[PDB]
């Protein structure tokens, strides 16, 4: 039913996204998104996977979709502050990668990813 | 690996 639905399209996507079929994974979390739209992970996922293509405009929209359904959702920002970042709104990335360190106070990603949004 | 945000979850 709706619930299994949520974990068919986790399981079939992650076992095509982990394999290097991203373009393939996000046929499969999209299912997931149009079955239930309350799991955070199903539009992070599918935005990860957007992002492995170069897809920043996609995961862009994936990212607030996750962050949407959570709030508290730390990665969903560090992932789209990464997809800002080569989409040209870089200091739209930063605004996102500021709230990761609030989310986990020690987070790597987000001090070196939004490092390179403030290099020359 | 680790609680990074290039693994599906």
């Amino acid at each position: 039913g709706p619930h299994m639905q949520a974990i068919s399209e986790k399981d079939r996507g992650n076992g095509f996204f982990k394999e290097g079929k991203y373009e393939r994974a996000i046929e499969c979390y999209t299912r997931g998104i149009a079955a239930d739209g309350a799991n955070a992970l199903l539009p992070a996922n599918r935005a990860m996977a957007y992002l492995k293509i170069q897809k920043y405009e996609e995961a862009e929209k994936d990212c607030t979709q996750a962050i949407l359904l959570d709030g508290s959702y730390s990665k969903a920002f560090a992932r789209r502050g990464t997809a800002r970042t080569f989409l040209g709104k870089l200091n739209e990335a930063k605004q996102d990668f500021e709230t990761v360190l609030l989310l986990e106070p020690g987070n790597k990603q987000a001090v070196t990813e939004l490092s390179k949004i403030k290099k020359k | 690996s680790g609680p990074t945000i290039e693994e599906v979850d």
